């Protein structure tokens, strides 16, 4: 059993980890826009997004059972349904790539 | 607005005016042409009147080149160069300044694709 707890900050629902007021979610958003304005920061967090959005994805059965017809047809169905989304996979990667600017993306 | 070296002519207030004697007014007119037409040709030179006033021990007429006693604080030349690289860095177009290298290429299928070349791929 979990005899302890990974209690991070739990101040008032908002995570109060960062001891600096500016870099907390109510104002961290602005702070991140302000720092995003800078050229060096913009290019440095743009190259990472670049590299992530460069590769493509294709579903693959596990190390073993890669010859099973069930796994192959499941992979085909997964890939087709990935292409069946109204927003393309690349668009999903684009939406995720807010990842760098904030550290999380729901 | 870098007026260093500009010719400055100092005349007594009597010379400058409309009621001044014709001789004085003729002198002012000549100084106007001298200002307007002086260059650094072969026959460049000057024959100016010189009278050191016994009082104040200073001359009344002088032809002098205006001089500055300082230097501009910031070097504008290196300042602009920094921003130009930063702009190219934002678009990752350093190939415009640096030029084509022998280890960079624009070919997508090549194993050494340039940063800018991959951007067009995206």
């Amino acid at each position: 059993g979990e005899v302890g707890s990974l209690g991070l900050k739990v101040r008032s629902g908002r995570i109060y980890e960062e001891p600096r007021q500016a870099l907390r979610f109510p104002e961290s958003i602005k702070t991140f826009q302000l720092m995003m304005r800078d050229p060096s920061v913009a290019a440095s967090v743009n190259i990472i997004k670049m590299f992530v959005r460069k590769v493509n994805w294709r579903f693959v059965p596990p190390k073993g059972k890669e010859k099973d017809a069930k796994m192959i047809e499941r992979a085909n169905f997964f890939n087709s349904l990935m292409n069946d989304m109204e927003h393309d996979w690349a668009d999903f990667i684009n939406s995720v790539m807010s990842f760098c600017t904030y550290g999380f993306c729901v | 607005r870098d007026l260093v070296g500009m010719p400055k002519i100092g005349l007594p207030p009597d010379y400058l005016g409309e009621d001044a004697e014709p001789e004085k007014k003729a002198f002012v007119k000549y100084c106007q042409e001298v200002v307007n037409d002086l260059i650094a040709n072969d026959r460049a030179g000057l024959i100016w009147p010189r009278f050191i006033d016994p009082e104040t021990k200073e001359d009344i007429f002088e032809f002098s080149l205006v001089s500055r006693q300082g230097a501009k604080a910031y070097d504008t030349g290196s300042i602009i160069d920094r921003y130009s690289k930063q702009i190219m860095m934002a678009f990752m177009s350093d190939v415009l300044a640096m030029g084509q290298s022998k280890y960079g290429s624009f070919s997508l299928a090549d194993s050494k694709t340039s940063l800018l070349a991959m951007s067009v791929d995206i």
